[PDB]
């Protein structure tokens, strides 16, 4: 899932914004079934994910 | 599979914590109950002079404390923990919530027709690992700015001027509501933002 | 001769049981109709008349019934519900007060004249004073219920010694 | 039950009954006499039950009435009185629990399925085809109903 | 018949016996349950199908914003408390503490009809009239003053109806607590009475010292629609509208649930044969409850701005509340062992299922305490699932409770225990399959009062339409039984 | 509702007997607490059927000649009533 | 009923109460570890591969 | 008679069962108090003042 800002005419956006289709920063984390999730939830069983968090300092 | 916060990451797991807790009291409870319900339908164990035990009704009245003193302190220190981050920001934000679309610095945004209930013509977008104010109001009535994978839910109520830190880590698009009741297009007033 | 009861208050059927919600409802719908219409459906004085004359009947029957049926049982009954009474009032008394009090012990406000110093003769005190109050009339009406108060306490006294 | 009328006046303080031959119940506004009947609670019940009865027969029609109303009366009433001022909410309501009613549905889709395991999650669902369809009771979706534009 | 009839009607109106009044009561208890029912059902069917298939229109979602605030005020107003403390509070107390009648026998009266007079206004307010009230049970302003869709005068009559139910709840209260200080026979102290008379009286305090609160607040709300003052407006403060209402608000949910505990105490004394496991212990307890309840207000307005201190201290009260409630549920699990409870009576396993739902209940609510928890639980659907799986698994199986066990002393005839089987086991496994999801799926961030929600969270309604169909077939069960215990036999036959 | 005491069959070539009557029934549902059921199987009776059999049973199974009551229909089986005590 | 169990106050507490508490003491123990290694995956580490 | 007065009905625990209480209580409230209250390491803090960044 991603946000289709293309397909939306005359949308402000920043000057300092990577407008690459395939960004990290047009992902959708949530609200949408995934299949891989991005977002440790509340609802989320890392031992379901086995844990394969990402670590303390980064993140 | 990052948190997206810190605030999220220390709710999330005072939450487990108190999960542990209460699973471990009902687990408890549980053999307890089954063994006297098994006693008590085989017509077992009968005792009309057990009606009062001193000890027994102390230490359980006594116990419930102190394991409950231990979840307050913890629950106190996340409050705070969410209020610190007040005062070390350079960006401010200010977010109005219109009957049923929202305002970011004078720019509205929509329910759009690509995505069904959770996507928005018009995101706002705030920079990851940069501490930003949001100040949040209404003009017509109570709504509530929701994004609670962020750990922000703050009302915006009408003369009322809100005040909240948002910080994000995850680059990416947070879908939220407005998780307060104001009219009938309620369900249909999303809020989208973006972290890049 | 006669069979003598228990002490308690036996209680006796009456039309009061449904003339005061009656009468409630009676005074709601009276008020949506002024309301919704800007004009009475009947006379606010025969409305007050009609209200005035259903509750004459409780003088009567206490007037009947302590004749009657009194003891002391009975009258500390009586006098217990008369505390709970003065105690919801002033309780609604309470209420009307932190209604009234709230938005002024917060003292920052927004305000549209100017109440900082140094600019004007007469803006620091402005904020913090609401001259139109009648103050010595209020001073007055006070007095006079003082007078009445100690008044009303000795006779009280003075009759019960 | 019957009146005490007798022993009243025949009583100790007969001129206390004297208001019983103006317009007054004696049940209710009466001053009761030490051998008074008995006055319970349910009547009906109570008089019934000692004989094995239940209160109310079905075969006589003015008891299935009553009972009727007693249980279902209000209920009825607040029913109607709901579809007399709200003819269309039951209208669609009767429209979508026949399968009249389909919001975007088309033909030969197949939509998804899931039952519980929390929100949507692709390796738990399932897709399901429209049976009524596939066996033939449905060839085409009305379009005249009433369509929430807008949403 | 004439006589026959204005008699009748004399009975049942002119009356100020306390078993009338309290059947009275009851009746208008039930019948308030199923009309609360019919449109819970309503709501229901509005959830399980897609695309507002019931309003078909985004502009007439106020429809189903009526649905929900009559549900809610329906089922709190006019469900529980008439059942709970008014049908068994007059029936019983004067029974159970050896009098004739409760003091002030004319002020009974006068609350039950004030109850009706209430129940008629918001019946043809929000039936008969147009374009009803839509502003969720809790009538925030300025949603429920200045909006668009809240116009009408009926507003302002369900406003008035409030007004009422306050006048009822107070007189009855006032008459209950003296009817139990001074009516007392020869012998029995005050705090020897039986545990369902210790907690109407905490009950009836707990309803003096808050309505007059809220009567302030629904006024606020009156002058503002009407005369057009600013107390609630953007010029004002809605949440000094919201501190007085829920300084009403929480009061009323302990007056709720009290008398079940009382009621449920004396059942249990009656059919397992064996006192209650420290009967004081569970009086203090029930009057810990209800003082600590007048402390906690605010924990309903995590998120609407608090200072950090009150929220940390809301969070405390909040905790200190949920101590004793814990001392009660041990003190009847210890109760019940020992006993002789009877191995298949409804009244036992509608105990059960009671004690497990409470519990539970109180568990998940005591999670929603936490101000910093409570940032992502304000407003989903895990706040319904409490208070559902509260007030519609504790409180219905305590009314359960003493429906099964009252029935055959008020009516003399025995009741079909497999019938009644029946109906609490599918009352039972239809409710949980309702409310249970949606606990997951507040954590997961669907908000309340929503016709139509995302596709993200479509498994918590497909259990929520089993659940409702479970629901209907034993509703109807109920009212089908009830009907079978007043008719007598329709087959008979020689074998 | 009024139908007959009980009886008892006999039948003659097999010499065997057997108490009978008629058993009233309605289908099941809620009882009533104030009525204990009189005697319906023998109405309007003080229930010394029951007393009148038990006495009569060693008169029965010991061999009666039975040829002085009513048959039933066309089979081997006589009618003997439980009004009295049976001596023969 | 005959076969009925009858216990006096002692003997009840003694043979029936005090294990039951053990017991439940016991499962109390014994939920607490396994259910925070069930989640944190780790005993006395909070979050696995995080920390 | 006063029945459940103290000098009535005193039944003295066994020793085995009031060890394995203890032990088991004693263990369960160290146990959380340790790991809610002390092992919280997501309150995490880097001290390094070159990670500033001024234009
Ligand atoms: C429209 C609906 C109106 C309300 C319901 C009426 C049902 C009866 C209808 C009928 O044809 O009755 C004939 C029927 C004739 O009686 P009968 O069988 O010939 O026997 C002669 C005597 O009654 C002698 O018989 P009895 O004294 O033994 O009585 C029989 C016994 C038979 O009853 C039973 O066996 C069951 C009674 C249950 C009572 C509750 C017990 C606790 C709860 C148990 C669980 C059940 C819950 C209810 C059912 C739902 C279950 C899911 O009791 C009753 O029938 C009455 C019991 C009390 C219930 C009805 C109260 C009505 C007056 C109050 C109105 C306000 C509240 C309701 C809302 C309006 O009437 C009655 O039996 C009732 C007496 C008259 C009642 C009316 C009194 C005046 C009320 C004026 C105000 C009305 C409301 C406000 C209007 C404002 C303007 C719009
Ligand atoms: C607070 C304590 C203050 C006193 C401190 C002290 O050193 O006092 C010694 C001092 C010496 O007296 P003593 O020991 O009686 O001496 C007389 C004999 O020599 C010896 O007589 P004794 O030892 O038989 O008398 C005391 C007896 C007293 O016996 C008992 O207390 C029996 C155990 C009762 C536990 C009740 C658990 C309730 C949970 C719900 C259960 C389902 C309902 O035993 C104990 O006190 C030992 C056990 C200590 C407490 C252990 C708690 C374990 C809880 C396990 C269940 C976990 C449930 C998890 C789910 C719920 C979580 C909230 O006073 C006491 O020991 C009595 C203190 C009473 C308070
Ligand atoms: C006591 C109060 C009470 C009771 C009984 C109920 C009963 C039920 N409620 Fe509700 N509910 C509320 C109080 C109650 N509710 C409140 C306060 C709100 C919020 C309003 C708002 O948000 O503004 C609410 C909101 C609410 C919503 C909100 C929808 C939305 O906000 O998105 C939904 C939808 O799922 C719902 C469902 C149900 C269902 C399915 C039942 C029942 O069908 C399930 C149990 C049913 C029973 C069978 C009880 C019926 C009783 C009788 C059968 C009488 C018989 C006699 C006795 C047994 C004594 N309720
Ligand atoms: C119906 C009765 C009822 C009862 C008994 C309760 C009991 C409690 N309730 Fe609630 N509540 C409601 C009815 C009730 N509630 C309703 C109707 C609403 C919604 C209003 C609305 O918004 O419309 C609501 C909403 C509500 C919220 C709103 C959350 C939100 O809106 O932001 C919160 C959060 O603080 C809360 C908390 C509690 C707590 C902490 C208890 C505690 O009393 C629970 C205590 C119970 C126990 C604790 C069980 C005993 C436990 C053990 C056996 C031992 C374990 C003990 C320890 C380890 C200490 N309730
Ligand atoms: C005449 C009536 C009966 C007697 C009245 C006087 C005695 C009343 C004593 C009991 C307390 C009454 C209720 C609370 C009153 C305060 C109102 C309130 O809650 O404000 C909220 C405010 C906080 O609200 P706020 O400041 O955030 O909001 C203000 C409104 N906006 C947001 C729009 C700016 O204060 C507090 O919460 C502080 C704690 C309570 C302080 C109590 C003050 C009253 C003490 C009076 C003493 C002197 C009396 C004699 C002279
Ligand atoms: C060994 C067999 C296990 C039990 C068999 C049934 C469950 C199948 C596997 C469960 C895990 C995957 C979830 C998918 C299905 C869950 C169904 C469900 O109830 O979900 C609710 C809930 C939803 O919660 P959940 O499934 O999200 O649980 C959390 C799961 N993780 C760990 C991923 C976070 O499911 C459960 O609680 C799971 C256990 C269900 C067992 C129910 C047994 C009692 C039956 C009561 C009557 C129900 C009637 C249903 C009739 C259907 C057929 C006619
Ligand atoms: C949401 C908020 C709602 C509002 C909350 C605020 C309170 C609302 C009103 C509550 C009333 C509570 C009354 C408590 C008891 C009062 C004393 C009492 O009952 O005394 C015993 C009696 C009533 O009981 P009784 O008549 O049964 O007497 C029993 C027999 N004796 C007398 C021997 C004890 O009271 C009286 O005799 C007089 C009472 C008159 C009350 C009404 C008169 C005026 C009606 C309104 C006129 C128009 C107004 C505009
Ligand atoms: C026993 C009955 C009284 C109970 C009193 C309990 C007091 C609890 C703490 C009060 C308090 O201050 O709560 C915080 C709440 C809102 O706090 P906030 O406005 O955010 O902070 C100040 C901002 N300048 O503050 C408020 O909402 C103000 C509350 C004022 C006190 C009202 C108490 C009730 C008065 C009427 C009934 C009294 C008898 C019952
Ligand atoms: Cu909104
Ligand atoms: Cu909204
Ligand atoms: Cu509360
Ligand atoms: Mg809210």
């Amino acid at each position: 899932p991603r946000f289709p800002f293309q397909e939306i005419p005359e949308i402000y956006l920043p000057s300092d914004i990577d407008r690459d289709p395939n960004a990290d920063c047009w992902r959708i984390l949530n609200q949408v079934p995934r299949k891989e999730k991005l977002l440790v939830e509340i609802t989320d069983p890392l031992r379901n994910f086995d844990f394969k968090v990402a670590k303390i300092k980064e993140n | 599979m990052r948190y997206g916060n810190r605030e999220i990451e220390s709710i999330i797991l005072f939450f487990d914590q108190t999960i542990i807790l209460y699973t471990s009291i009902i687990n408890a409870l549980i053999v307890g109950i089954i063994i006297i319900i098994r006693k008590w339908y085989n017509r077992k164990g009968i005792c009309n002079q057990y009606i009062y035990h001193i000890k027994i009704e102390v230490i359980w009245t006594i116990l419930p404390i102190i394991f409950l003193i231990v979840i307050v302190l913890h629950s106190v220190t996340v409050i705070y923990n969410l209020e610190i981050n007040k005062g070390t920001n350079n960006k401010y934000i200010n977010v109005i919530g219109n009957q049923w679309y929202w305002i970011y610095n004078n720019i509205e945004s929509r329910i759009s027709s690509l995505g069904r209930i959770i996507l928005v013509d018009q995101p706002l977008f705030i920079k990851a690992n940069n501490n930003t104010h949001l100040i949040i109001s209404s003009l017509d009535v109570i709504h509530s700015f929701a994004l609670p994978t962020l750990g922000i839910k703050v009302d915006a109520i009408p003369g009322r001027i809100n005040n909240i830190s948002i910080n994000g880590l995850t680059q990416g698009l947070y879908v939220g509501y407005c998780s307060e009741l104001c009219g009938s297009g309620h369900a249909f007033m999303p809020i989208n933002l973006i972290v890049y | 001769m006669i069979l003598n009861t228990n002490i308690n208050y036996g209680g006796r059927n009456s039309r009061l049981c449904y003339l005061i919600p009656l009468m409630v409802h009676t005074i709601f719908l009276y008020l949506a109709y002024l309301i919704y219409y800007n004009i009475n459906l009947i006379n606010i004085y025969l409305l007050l008349i009609i209200i005035i004359f259903i509750n004459i009947e409780w003088p009567l029957v206490i007037i009947y019934e302590y004749i009657y049926l009194t003891n002391y049982n009975i009258q500390n009954n009586l006098l217990y519900n008369i505390a709970t009474f003065i105690f919801l009032e002033i309780l609604l008394f309470i209420g009307f007060y932190w209604l009234y009090i709230n938005n002024i012990i917060h003292y920052p406000n927004n305000l549209p004249y100017n109440n900082n110093i140094a600019v004007n003769l007469l803006d620091h005190l402005n904020h913090n004073n609401n001259t139109d109050i009648c103050l010595y009339i209020i001073l007055h009406n006070l007095l006079l219920l003082l007078y009445v108060t100690l008044i009303l306490q000795l006779v009280h006294r003075y009759v019960q010694l | 039950h019957g009146s005490n009328l007798y022993n009243r006046v025949h009583g100790n303080l007969p001129q206390l009954y004297v208001e019983q031959l103006y317009n007054t119940d004696e049940i209710l506004d009466t001053v009761p006499h030490s051998s008074d009947p008995v006055h319970h609670m349910f009547p009906k019940c109570a008089a019934a039950s000692p004989l094995g009865f239940r209160p109310y027969d079905n075969n006589k029609l003015w008891d299935a009435f009553v009972l009727w109303a007693i249980v279902y009366g209000v209920t009825t009433i607040f029913c109607v009185l709901h579809i007399l001022k709200y003819p269309q909410i039951w209208k669609h309501l009767f429209e979508t629990l026949t399968f009249q009613y389909t919001y975007q549905r088309e033909i030969g889709e197949e939509y998804v399925w899931q039952y519980g395991g929390g929100g949507l999650n692709p390796a738990k669902w399932r897709f399901v085809k429209s049976p009524l369809e596939e066996l033939g009771l449905v060839t085409e979706y009305r379009s005249d109903l009433d369509y929430p534009d807008d949403l | 018949m004439i006589n026959n009839i204005m008699h009748m009607i004399n009975k049942y109106t002119l009356t100020t016996s306390h078993k009338i009044i309290g059947i009275l009561y009851g009746y208008m208890g039930y019948i308030a349950g199923i009309l609360g029912y019919i449109i819970s059902m309503l709501i229901r069917m509005e959830l399980n199908t897609q695309g507002l298939a019931i309003v078909r229109k985004v502009k007439e979602v106020t429809i189903y914003n009526n649905w929900i605030t009559i549900h809610g005020l329906i089922m709190l107003f006019v469900f529980i408390m008439p059942v709970g403390i008014g049908f068994y509070g007059n029936y019983l107390i004067p029974m159970l503490i050896g009098t004739s009648e409760l003091s002030m026998p004319r002020m009974n009266g006068i609350s039950f009809w004030m109850l009706i007079v209430g129940v008629v206004i918001f019946v043809i307010s929000n039936v008969l009239m147009s374009k009803p009230i839509s502003s969720g049970w809790t009538l925030y302003p300025p949603l429920s003053t200045r909006d668009a869709d809240n116009i009408g005068v009926n507003i302002d009559l369900s406003l008035l109806v409030v007004h009422v139910l306050g006048i009822s709840s107070t007189i009855g209260s006032v008459n209950y607590i003296t009817t139990n200080k001074y009516n007392r026979h020869v012998g029995l102290t005050f705090m020897n009475i039986n545990i369902y008379n210790f907690s109407i009286i905490v009950t009836s305090i707990l309803l003096i010292g808050s309505l007059p609160i809220l009567g302030v607040a629904i006024t606020g709300l009156l002058l503002d629609r009407n005369i057009n003052s600013t107390i609630y407006d953007v010029i004002g403060d809605p949440v000094l509208y919201q501190h007085l209402f829920w300084f009403f608000g929480h009061p009323e949910v302990y007056v709720i649930i009290l008398p079940v505990f009382g009621l449920t105490s004396l059942i249990l004394t009656s059919i397992i044969h064996k006192d209650i496991f420290g009967r004081e212990g569970m009086m203090y307890c029930i009057i810990s409850i209800g003082v600590v309840g007048y402390f906690v207000w605010a924990h309903h307005m995590f998120t609407v701005g608090l200072d950090i201190d009150s929220r940390s201290y809301f969070s405390i009260a909040t905790s200190i509340i949920s101590i004793p409630t814990s001392v009660k549920m041990f003190s009847y699990i210890n109760t019940w062992a020992s006993g002789r409870g009877f191995r298949g009576n409804n009244s036992s396993w509608s105990f059960f299922s009671f004690l497990i739902c409470f519990c539970f209940g109180g568990f998940t609510g005591l999670l929603l305490s936490s101000g910093s928890l409570d940032i992502m639980l304000h407003d989903t659907y895990f706040v319904v699932g409490h208070f559902h799986t509260v007030l519609s698994l504790a409180a219905t199986f305590g009314l359960l409770i003493a429906h099964y066990f009252f029935l055959p002393i008020i009516f003399s005839y025995s009741i079909f225990e497999s019938f009644s089987f029946y109906h609490t086991f599918l009352l039972l496994v239809g409710a949980l399959l309702v409310f249970y999801p949606m606990h997951l799926a507040g954590l997961s961030g669907m908000a309340r009062r929503v016709p139509e929600y995302a596709d993200i969270f479509i498994p918590f309604m497909t259990v929520g339409f089993h659940g409702t169909f479970l629901l209907i077939f034993s509703t109807l069960t109920f009212i089908r039984s009830y009907f079978q215990f007043l008719s007598h036999i329709n087959h008979s036959n020689y074998l | 509702m009024n139908h007959e005491r009980p009886w008892v069959f006999l039948n003659k070539v097999t010499g065997k007997w057997g108490a009978c009557g008629w058993q009233p029934f309605w289908k099941a549902t809620s009882q009533s607490l104030n009525y204990i059921p009189d005697n319906f199987i023998a109405l309007r009776t003080n229930g010394s059927w029951v007393r009148n059999l038990w006495q009569s049973s060693k008169v029965l199974d010991r061999g009666l000649n039975a040829s002085g009551y009513p048959t039933v229909g066309t089979t081997d089986w006589v009618r003997i009533p439980l009004d009295a005590p049976l001596e023969a | 009923g005959g076969d009925a169990e009858i216990l006096s106050y002692t003997e009840y507490v003694s043979t029936v109460v005090y294990p039951t508490i053990f017991y439940m003491a016991i499962t109390f123990v014994v939920s607490l570890f396994l259910m925070y290694y069930y989640i944190y995956g780790t005993f006395f580490s909070s979050t696995r591969n995080r920390f | 008679y006063f029945t459940r007065v103290h000098k009535y009905n005193h039944v003295p625990v066994p020793f085995i069962l009031n060890v394995g209480m203890s032990i088991s209580i004693v263990t369960s409230f160290v146990y959380f108090t340790y790991t809610s209250l002390w092992v919280r390491p997501e309150y995490d803090r880097v001290v390094d003042p070159s990670k500033a960044y001024v234009n």
